[PDB]
């Protein structure tokens, strides 16, 4: 496995950072999906119509999104996906603490 | 689900969404293992036999040619407008 990512734990009302890392990349596409598998980062383009997510950086090696306001709903597994042949896949669970 | 599709082995499966029509809209298709076929023009799955047949802010279809039985499930396609809407096909592959 080439693609690795981490979990994460945030108060409610604060802001997540969520990353796809890959070792060794050949530039292949990397994705992010949210809890339902529907696409929040494509590349560097969000189909996604919810303005609180933001690229904090994209490169050959690295997806990094922001999630700004989270709330409870947010909660759950994110989906890093990166288009090797054959694709791979690794989520991070973000966990979604109470606010103070 | 709202269609089921069934082809025979060997044959040309096309898969074709057509919606409503939503500026500054996308879609999009995956396969029953859920990794993306396209979104809008651009491929993800790659060296694969997929192929692009019309993509339009209310039409994404595509072929999945010399169908085999390993090519059966539920594919999805997915419109992100102010919200996202789901259409789900089952293909349904005949042997011989």
């Amino acid at each position: 496995q080439n693609l690795f990512t981490k979990d994460v734990t945030v108060i409610e009302g604060e802001v997540a950072t969520i990353s796809c890392q890959v070792n060794k990349s050949d530039d292949s596409v990397i994705q992010l999906l949210n809890p339902n598998r529907q696409t929040i980062y494509f590349r560097d383009f969000r189909p996604l119509k919810d303005s609180r997510f933001q690229l904090l950086n994209f490169s050959s090696s690295e997806l990094k999104v922001s999630l700004t306001n989270v709330s409870i709903s947010d909660e759950g597994r994110y989906f890093c996906q990166l288009y090797t042949d054959p694709p791979q896949e690794s989520y991070t669970t973000i966990t979604v603490l109470v606010p103070p | 689900h709202t269609e089921t599709i069934t082809v025979e082995e060997g044959q040309t499966l096309t898969l074709k969404c057509v919606t409503s029509l939503r500026k500054n809209s996308s879609l999009q298709w995956l396969t029953p293992s859920g990794f993306t076929i396209f979104l809008n023009e651009y491929p993800a799955l790659k060296n694969s036999k997929y192929q692009l047949l019309h993509h339009s802010a209310n039409q994404l279809s595509i072929t999945v040619p010399n169908v085999t039985l390993q090519d059966e499930g539920v594919y999805k396609c997915l419109h992100y407008s102010d919200s996202v809407s789901t259409k789900e096909v089952k293909v349904i592959v005949l042997a011989t």
